[PDB]
């Protein structure tokens, strides 16, 4: 069913949390 | 998140330059996965080839600027 958003959604938010953290 | 505002173009902006890892202007799968495995999350990077081959306006694989801009305007208040 439904996933594809939340796939998104999940990875927006962890790649401005390593953008916060600025590892890397 | 439902009202447009200035954050929000830029935000949109912001994200789609993080993913754009070739930095040609769009979106791919490889791309993406490899952004969402160096993350340590859901490395299912066949899951992201299916769902973007549905999004994808032109069928090339990619995403460009305005989807991601809209898919991302859909839910999340
Ligand atoms: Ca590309
Ligand atoms: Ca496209």
């Amino acid at each position: 069913g439904t996933g594809a958003a939340l796939s998104w959604q999940a990875a927006i938010d962890a790649a401005r949390q390593a953008k916060l953290m600025g590892s890397a | 998140a439902d009202q447009l505002t200035e954050e929000q173009i830029a935000e949109f902006k912001e994200a789609f330059s993080l993913f754009d890892k070739d930095g040609d202007g769009t979106i791919t799968t490889k791309e993406l996965g490899t952004v969402m495995r160096s993350l340590g999350q859901n490395p299912t990077e066949a899951e992201l080839q299916d769902m973007i081959n549905e999004v994808d306006a032109d069928g090339n694989g990619t995403i460009d600027f305005p989807e991601f801009l809209t898919m991302m305007a859909r839910k999340m208040k």
